[PDB]
RNA sequence: UUGACGGAAGGGCACCACCAGGAGUGGAGCCUGCGGCUUAAUUUGACCAACACGGGGAAACUUACCAGGUCCAGACAUAGUAGACUGAGAGCUCUUUCUAUGGGUGGUGGUGCAUGGCCGUUCUUAGUUGGUAUUUGUCUGGUUAAUUCCGUUAACGAACGAGACCUCAGCCUGCUAACUAGCUAUGCGGAGGUUCCCUUCGCGGCCAGCUUCUUAGAGGGACUACGGCCUUUUAGGCCGCGGAAGUUUGAGGCAAUAACAGGUCUGUGAUGCCCUUAGAUGUUCUGGGCCGCACGCGCGCUACACUGAUGUAUUCAACGAGCUUAUAGCCUUGGCCGACAGGCCCGGGUAAUCUUUGAAAUUUCAUCGUGAUGGGGAUAGAUCAUUGCAAUUGUUGGUCUUCAACGAGGAAUUCCUAGUAAGCGCGAGUCAUCAGCUCGCGUUGACUACGUCCCUGCCCUUUGUACACACC
RNA sequence: AGGCUGAUAACCUA
């Protein structure tokens, strides 16, 4: 899945900015409710997460449900090169 | 704006779906159920579990986890919604969290014999009026059978059966197939409300003793 | 038909063994007392007890009945034989 | 001064809709307001018949299910102030309270 | 890919549960299909009076 | 010994049995499902308890089938290094700026005889089971819709099913109370008749009044209560007054034990194993097919006319459903344009508020006149409009024309006991468009019976048995 | 060819 560099990082931003992520199971829909990136992109970036176990993924009623772990949060942060005292919304 | 009829509708669908999305990712928690209690300036989703220390998390993290993803999913304006752990007064007259004990025990490996009872037995202690555990699929053999577990009161037709009955219906995904779980607890009357039913059994008819004064 | 089940034939008797006394020959009456005296969760089943418990009290009138124990009845009975 | 203020409540639990109406009008009571009402609506009944069978074998048999909706409307003579106090009060499970200034 | 209309017909909608296209109960905007639905229905709120 | 079975017996029972009947079906045309045939394919499941069933009314999608073109939507881990064509420039060059290995994933691929769940069926009957080989309890008899009860009694006391119960309908001039429901009175106004008065219609009044009509909460009401007779002191039954109601008042929902190799892997991010996974059984795009027509069958629709068709006049329902407001996506009033179909404009309604001032059969007058006729409307020609990206293999809707069988249906066979059958239309589901289907609704409104075990079956007892895969 | 039967034979109809 080569997703460009620009919208791989919107994702990276938005998970580690917010614990959680959702999708709906839908390939074809254009952009995703919460991110410029195609949905798509973001359902198979998500794929990759978890299978480096970052994320922890549920799926009910053809929706998809991402939450951060505690090595995706480390991850994360190297990979945005932030500040090891920042962390994602859910933890504060 | 949208009319009473599908607002009603859209109502009942967002408790089955998030129902739903409880029951798997709460599923080793013990989940028995929710309440959505829809309020002005907030909707609260009070979360009914066994075990409610392993759904708040590490000093509360998973709990606003699942505020978080639920705010997102169901359009919901943040901080607008809140989710509250509970846990279940009396486990052993909940069906629901009946059925997720016994499906962990045949997880783990426990016999089939064995894990049943220990279910029926529990129930009973617990005091209810009656229980029933049904098993089946591919016990030991190839062919699939039913193994039935009963004890005490039940009751399977008219309208009692609604409020005095609590049953759930799980599958176990074994190695060879799938084992299907049916608990089916029968609950005594409760006059306060809390343990059964208030209103009792239609054909119980109880004659006060006369008194000598 | 309308044979009345273990349900009401049961609870009629024991509403006329222990208030016996207060029981009437009129079922207008007596369905009222049964409120007063019992817990019987549906109208429908107050009837049919009431209709019974007052058929059953014409029985008594007459002689003495099978399943119902009077004391007081009973007692007069063994006076007399004594 | 006073305006007709008008109240629609909505549930499918009848008796918790016959409670919290009860607290209205009996509230609305104890401040000595004109109350109109409750006026019940005629129950809506969503209703969806359905294949029993998952498949299309066997007697085909259907399964009617029925989504009732009661409807009650209240008409407070009051301020808007007056009313906001009245309905704050802790309302029952399901029951849907909607407050609105009547166009008349 | 994906060109062709998708604004009508059973192709553009789904089950919301499972996503099959089949038998969709599209009456108050419920978009459950038939077999989802009856299982759900209880905690939907619908309920079987007669 | 238990079951099953019997062209064994006894008792009882059911319009998925019959009797007495009604409507029919089976015959015709057509609609639709199934087989067969044909085909590149005409995808497939299912054979009382398959066959208008899979909510399966497929133009694309659906879609599983057929002829072709794309795409990767192959995580993770290890090691390695403007032209030609074409249905279409889809892809491939030009120009401008990944490959093995394992391990996954997807699959309407296979197996429902590996499974879960759900549903159907045995089975609409009354049946089933503990405690103290199998049996008793659980019964000779009476009684009940009922293993319902009264009694009998080596059983006693209990558990399920039945009943109770829950929903809708039927009574309430009583309760609660209504500008999203009305009535009565009054005021003003219009019209008619004789200024008052009378008849009728319209409008107004949160200070006319009220709740009969409407709505919906709470209650009441039937218990066979009462009378006669029959039954054992029983349980109960028949008839009758009164009563809204005297079949458990009517109709439903729920519904035991034990089962079936019943149906579904094509409802499911239910699922084991197996198959396939990049010249893919994944996915998407274009086109075709699922509808193909010597024939057999099933559910139906329309008919064969005068108890009718046609043309007027006239006139009364109930269940229900409805929008993103973008110029406007839903239900649509009103105005205008048009013969119709349909179009334009101003609007109402997220609804007891607007559509909804809301049907047909029927009633009424006239024409037709026993002639396949003005019965019937299949088949077919021409042409117009609407839905859609697309209408051809006619989507459907109009106009004129065309005007087939069919004159009441052989053997056989279905359903039904009262607001029922039948007739009559309406809403809803499906739905961009499409209803001869299904699920409900009201309108008109009967004949016959109040039985029986003759046929087809069912329950209980006794009995025979070489059957137990259980008389196939 | 249809009907009768779960199905075949027999039987019945066209
Ligand atoms: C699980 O426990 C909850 C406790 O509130 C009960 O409401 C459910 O019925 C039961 O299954
Ligand atoms: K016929
Ligand atoms: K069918
Ligand atoms: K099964
Ligand atoms: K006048
Ligand atoms: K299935
Ligand atoms: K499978
Ligand atoms: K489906
Ligand atoms: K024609
Ligand atoms: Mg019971
Ligand atoms: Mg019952
Ligand atoms: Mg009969
Ligand atoms: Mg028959
Ligand atoms: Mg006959
Ligand atoms: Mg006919
Ligand atoms: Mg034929
Ligand atoms: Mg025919
Ligand atoms: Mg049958
Ligand atoms: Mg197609
Ligand atoms: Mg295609
Ligand atoms: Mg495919
Ligand atoms: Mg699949
Ligand atoms: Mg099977
Ligand atoms: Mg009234
Ligand atoms: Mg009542
Ligand atoms: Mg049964
Ligand atoms: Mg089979
Ligand atoms: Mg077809
Ligand atoms: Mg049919
Ligand atoms: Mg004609
Ligand atoms: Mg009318
Ligand atoms: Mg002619
Ligand atoms: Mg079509
Ligand atoms: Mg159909
Ligand atoms: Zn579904």
């Amino acid at each position: 899945m080569i997703i460009p560099e620009k919208n791989r990082r919107e994702i990276s931003k938005y998970l580690f900015q917010e614990g959680v992520c959702f999708a709906k199971k839908d390939y074809n829909l254009a952009k995703h409710p919460n991110i410029d990136v195609p949905n798509l992109q973001v359902i198979k970036l998500m794929q990759s997460f978890k299978s480096k176990e970052y994320v922890r993924e549920t799926f009910a009623w053809m929706h998809y449900y991402w939450y951060l772990t505690n090595d995706g949060i480390e991850f994360l942060r190297t990979y945005l090169n932030l500040p090891s005292e920042i962390v994602p919304a859910t933890l504060k | 704006q949208m009319s009473k009829k599908r607002k009603f509708v859209a109502d009942g669908v967002f408790f089955a779906e998030l129902n739903e999305v409880l029951t798997r990712e709460l599923a080793e928690d013990g989940y028995s159920g929710v309440e959505v209690r829809v309020t002005p300036m907030r909707t609260e989703i009070i979360i009914r579990a066994t075990r409610t220390q392993n759904v708040l998390g590490d000093k509360g993290r998973r709990i606003r986890e699942l505020t978080s993803v639920v705010q997102k999913r169901f359009n919901f304006d943040e901080n607008t919604v809140e989710l509250y752990a509970e846990k279940v007064n009396n486990r052993g007259l909940c069906a629901i969290a009946q059925a997720e004990s016994l499906r962990y025990k045949l997880l783990g490996g426990l016999a089939v014999r064995r894990a049943c009872y220990g279910v029926l037995r529990f129930i009973m202690e617990s005091g209810a009026k009656g229980c029933e555990v049904i098993v089946s699929g591919k016990l030991r053999a190839q062919r699939a059978k039913s193994m039935k577990f009963k004890d005490g009161y039940m009751i399977s037709s008219g309208q009692p059966v609604k409020e005095y009955i609590d049953s759930a219906v799980r599958h176990v995904l074994l190695r060879q197939g799938v084992l299907g779980i049916k608990v089916k607890i029968m609950l005594d009357w409760d006059p306060k409300g809390k343990q059964g039913p208030t209103t009792p059994l239609p054909d119980l008819v109880t004659i006060h003793p006369p008194k000598e004064e | 038909g309308r044979v009345r089940t273990k349900t009401v034939k049961k609870s009629s008797r024991q509403v006329i063994e222990r208030y016996y006394s207060k029981m009437t020959l009129d079922f207008h009456t007596n369905k009222k007392i049964l409120e007063e005296v019992a817990i019987i969760p549906s109208k429908r089943l107050r009837n049919k007890i009431a209709g019974f418990s007052t058929h059953l009290m014409k029985r008594i009138q007459k002689g003495p009945v099978r399943g119902i124990s009077l004391k007081l009845q009973e007692e007069e009975r063994e006076r007399r034989m004594d | 001064m006073i305006h007709k203020i008008r109240i629609t409540l909505s549930s499918k639990n009848v008796k918790n809709l016959e409670k919290v109406c009860a607290d209205l009008v009996r509230g609305a009571k104890d401040k000595r307001l004109r109350v109109k009402g409750p006026v019940r609506m005629p129950t809506k009944v969503l209703n969806i018949t359905t294949r029993k069978s998952p498949c299309g074998e066997g007697t085909n048999t259907w399964d009617r299910f029925e989504l009732r909706v009661h409807k009650r409307v209240i008409d407070l003579f009051s301020s808007p102030d007056v009313v906001k106090q009245i309905t704050s009060i802790t309302i029952e499970p399901g029951v849907e309270v909607e407050v609105t200034i009547a166009e008349s | 890919w994906n060109a062709h209309p998708k604004n009508y017909g059973p192709g553009s909608r789904t089950c919301r549960v499972c996503g099959n296209p089949h038998a969709i109960i599209r009456k108050y905007g419920l978009m459950c299909c038939r077999q989802c639905f009856r299982s759900n229905a209880k905690e939907i709120g619908f309920i079987k009076y007669r």
